[PDB]
Parts: C-alpha cells; sequence; structure tokens
C-alpha cells in the first residue's frame, strides 16, 4: 500500500523546510 | 469529496521563488500566490487575524491583505459549480484567507527558535 | 487554465500536524496529489535518472506513483476539466509529471 511517512523522517524535513523558510523571508523584510 | 482527504490548509514553495504558495481545499477551494510586506513582523495578535479583500495592479485583479504583512493573490477557484450570490462568496474567500494568515503566523510561530 | 502558467511548474507543500506532504502540477496534467516516504528513503542524489512507476493500488484501484526511491504520490486531483484523447499518451505525460516532481523534491532537498 501507499506508506505513511513515518515520524523521524517528518521532523527532519520539517526542519529543513523551516530554514528555508525563515532564509526567504528575510529577503523580504527590511 | 475527495479534496476532504487533504488537510484544509496547504502550504506551499518552489525551486527558484522567493514569493510562497497556499491551497485551501474546503470551500471555498482554491489555489494562491503568498506574498509579504517588508516590515512583516509575524507577532502573533491576541486579536483574530481581519483582512481586506480587494482589487489591485493593472489589470485589476483579486487580492487579499491580511494586514500583518502577508498577502494572498493570483486567485485560481478549483470548484466548477459557480455561486448563486457573489456577496456571499466574497465573504466566504475572505474568512478563508483570514484562516489561512492565521495558520501561516503559527507556521513561523512553530517555527523560531 | 491559463492563469495556472503565471505559477511555477512544480510547488511542494506541507499541512500542520501532517506528516506527509503534497505537491501541485500545474501544467498539464495539472494536479493536487499526496506526497509520502517509506522508511528506505534516504533523499540522495540517485544513480540513474528518476524512472518511476504509474500504477493502480488498493481495493478498489487507485491510481498511485512509485518514485522507486522511497517517493510516493497518491490520493490524485486533477485539475483540468477537458477529457483526454488517449488514454495511453495522458498515463505516459502523468508518470513523467511524477518524475519530475520527485527529481524537483530531491534538488530542493538537496
Amino acid at each position: 500500500s501507499v506508506p505513511k511517512t513515518g515520524d523521524s523522517l517528518a521532523m527532519a524535513r520539517r526542519l529543513a523546510r523551516s530554514v528555508r523558510r525563515l532564509t526567504r523571508r528575510r529577503a523580504h523584510r527590511l | 469529496n475527495i479534496f476532504n482527504k487533504y488537510p484544509t490548509i496547504i502550504h506551499g514553495e518552489a525551486r527558484g521563488e522567493n514569493d510562497e504558495f497556499v491551497v485551501h481545499t474546503r470551500y471555498p477551494r482554491f489555489l494562491a500566490r503568498k506574498s509579504f510586506d517588508d516590515n512583516f513582523t509575524g507577532e502573533m495578535p491576541a486579536k483574530p487575524v481581519n483582512g481586506e479583500l480587494g482589487q489591485i495592479g493593472e489589470p485589476r485583479r483579486l487580492a487579499y491583505d491580511s494586514r500583518l504583512g502577508l498577502w494572498l493573490s493570483d486567485f485560481i477557484m478549483l470548484d466548477n459549480n459557480k455561486p448563486k450570490n457573489m456577496e456571499d462568496w466574497l465573504g466566504q474567500l475572505k474568512a478563508a484567507c483570514d484562516r489561512i494568515a492565521a495558520d501561516d503566523l503559527m507556521l513561523n510561530e512553530d517555527a523560531a527558535d
């Protein structure tokens, strides 16, 4: 069947997404 | 009915793109572009998000201003049906945008450490 | 369907309180899908270019895509109202789109 993403992979991917998003938003700021 | 398997709000990004994106999967369903003011402060207010819906640019296009630094624009409705009342559709679209703006603040709020 | 063209071709999505991720493909064929990962997904750049499989899964049968690198796309919702003239070439185009989305995810997270 289709897999459901596990918590350990999801937590690492979520942190990397947050780091990219913080970098992206800083270009809009100031 | 298939949309209901999805989360209500999906926050999106693209490679090489500074702007972000959103999908709203409940009525009214749409894809939109997320853009930001330069003084976006991100602090979560006690008051609920209360944004404004307006026409902007050239030619004139529907856009949403959260008034907290987030904008929603380039709306693409994913529903084929046309709403019976124009006034109540705009109201429903705006409320959805408010929920999205609130959800976006929490995406940032979760993250900053 | 012309408004779709102001968007980037591939949009990668997430939701709060959700482990799975999501994708929107904004060129033909246009769709929304659920993006998920198995326990052997590494996110490492593949030796060969991405060459996945389109298949039917579950009962009743539903379309699903397996990148064969551990990345899956499922719960497809087509965003175009037209129906394709040839069913074979639509699947070929859809599978090709999925291959690009998986590769794009790998480059984004590299």
